[PDB]
């Protein structure tokens, strides 16, 4: 969508002094106009690719949060998500949830990985309550005699 | 339920907080709650029926609600 002659035609038409300045300053070349235009497009494209996927600034809108909203959404769609519920049966339940559409529409794999990580954290908490319950049962001082 | 000297207790939604509720036009009610709406109409005496229910954008937490008589 931008060739050098089109980019020139936009600025040739207006007779733009900042474009013309490259032909007027002795430390610049008139063909340096193309070099600057190529380099500025290449830096802008590189920065658009980095910005839309990985921001190098602060306080914007990257990924991350989508996992926190999705991990919350799985507690919202089923309370106490069962450790034997699978990623492909939780997916039709949450396919009504638009929050999931935000996560799934970026990466199908990351949804499965977040389904595994969330379910695995619940399974560890389910083990700890069971092990504490078994410990409280054995601690009972039924010191049988005779 | 309110009546003269008669104050009594009774559907709708009891499992979620109610952001707003109001009467619409004649003999109609709407109850706006955080997760979803309810459109309620009177049926008989102690009964009511939701003719339609709304989500927010598609499944969020409604921040607030206001209303007019018909609006």
């Amino acid at each position: 969508f931008i060739t050098w002659q089109q980019l020139l035609n936009h600025y040739v038409f207006d007779k733009s002094k900042r474009y013309m300045a490259n032909r007027h300053f002795k430390v610049l070349t008139h063909e340096d106009v193309l070099n600057e235009y190529l380099k500025i497009v290449n830096t802008i494209e590189n920065d658009l690719q980095n910005k839309l996927n990985e921001l190098r600034l602060r306080n914007y809108t990257r990924d991350r949060i989508a996992r926190d909203n999705f991990k919350s959404l799985l507690r919202e769609v089923p309370i106490k998500i069962k450790a034997n519920t699978r990623w492909s049966d939780i997916y039709p339940h949450i396919k009504s949830d638009p929050r999931f559409l935000h996560m799934l529409g970026r990466n199908g794999s990351s949804c499965l990985d977040l389904f595994l990580d969330f379910v695995d954290e619940q399974r560890m908490y389910i083990f700890a309550q069971r092990s504490i319950a078994q410990q409280t049962l054995i601690d009972q001082n039924f010191e049988w005699n005779d | 339920q309110i009546d003269n000297e008669s104050m009594e207790e009774l559907f709708k939604l009891s499992q979620d907080t109610t952001i707003h509720t109001c009467l619409m036009g004649s003999h109609s009610i709407i109850q706006v709650c955080t997760a979803e709406l309810r459109h309620i109409v009177p049926t008989g005496k102690s009964r009511y029926s939701n003719k339609l229910t709304w989500v927010p954008p598609a499944g969020i937490r409604i921040v607030c609600a206001t209303s007019s008589k018909t609006q």
